[PDB]
């Protein structure tokens, strides 16, 4: 319970560990927000949500 | 779709059905952006023409969200094989843009390292389509969608009576009556991580449909995201 392991690091999507440390990323269309961890999509209907 | 329930409002907005000349569907497919269709390579030859339709939920209505798009480029893996569906997997590159709105949205794509390790490593994914009902049922005329646990490399290795390739998976049950069938084909199978949902497999082939001790086998997505980029760029 490491790292990516413990929670995906508390990234919202992609977690990768770079120098034994916590690296989050998004899918194309989502902006890694200013805390480095959350995704803010770009614009509407961003892939992967349900549309509402 | 054997079993399951029925995709409501908004709910399988990347789901692509890709219809014939008598505007039949024959197989699924997964929308990826507004010009790309992920679907399988064996959907290609069950079609001398096809178009995809996207936006429809169901079939016998036109609930107005639907969207008739032509195919201008066929993008199929170079190293398919119809004797044993391995490398089953093909993009499609429309001729117009999808326009995004209600039931019709991308599903995401993942990175390889993290899907495989934190996606496929869920309990479930799920699976969705216009596929029979039954084994030698009619197809759905409405949208289905279908959640699969995720199954033991293994213990799908034994149950398959036919290789299962390093670019397949398994899921469905082992007994209970839920499983993707035929017409769902070439759909698509997802992973939803925090409310967010990334395709991990297209609809492949299994031995009948929901046949206690077999499960559905799906091409491993995460084992051609290379392969779909350089294709989503050409
Ligand atoms: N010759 C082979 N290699 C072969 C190996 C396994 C099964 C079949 C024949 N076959 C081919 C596909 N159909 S189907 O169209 O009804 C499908 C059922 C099903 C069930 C689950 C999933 Cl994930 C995908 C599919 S396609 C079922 C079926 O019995 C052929
Ligand atoms: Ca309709």
């Amino acid at each position: 319970r490491k790292l990516c392991s413990l929670d995906n690091g508390d990234c919202d999507q992609f977690c990768h560990e770079e120098q034994n440390s916590v690296v989050c990323s998004c899918a194309r269309g989502y902006t890694l927000a200013d805390n480095g961890k959350a995704c803010i999509p770009t614009g509407p209907y961003p892939c992967g949500k349900q549309t509402l | 779709i054997v079993g399951g329930q029925e995709c409501k409002d908004g709910e399988c907005p990347w789901q692509a059905l890709l219809i014939n000349e008598e505007n039949e569907g024959f197989c699924g497919g997964t929308i990826l952006s507004e010009f790309y269709i992920l679907t399988a390579a064996h959907c290609l030859y069950q079609a001398k023409r096809f178009k995809v339709r996207v936006g429809d939920r169901n079939t016998e209505q036109e609930e107005g969200g639907e969207a008739v798009h032509e195919v201008e480029v066929v993008i199929k893996h170079n190293r398919f094989t119809k004797e044993t569906y391995d490398f089953d997997i093909a993009v499609l590159r429309l001729k117009t843009p999808i326009t995004f709105r209600m039931n019709v949205a991308p599903a995401c794509l993942p990175e390889r390292d993290w899907a495989e390790s934190t996606l496929m490593t869920q309990k479930t994914g799920i699976v969705s389509g216009f596929g029979r009902t039954h084994e030698k049922g009619r197809q759905s005329t409405r949208l289905k969608m279908l959640e699969v646990p995720y199954v033991d490399r293994n213990s799908c290795k034994l149950s398959s009576s036919f290789i299962i390739t390093q670019n397949m998976f398994c899921a469905g049950y082992d007994t209970k009556q839920e499983d993707a069938c035929q017409g769902d084909s070439g759909g698509p199978h997802v992973t939803r991580f925090k409310d967010t949902y990334f395709v991990t497999g297209i609809v492949s082939w299994g031995e009948g449909c929901a046949r206690k001790g077999k499960y559905g086998i799906y091409t491993k997505v995460t084992a051609f995201l290379k392969w779909i980029d350089r294709s989503m760029k050409t």
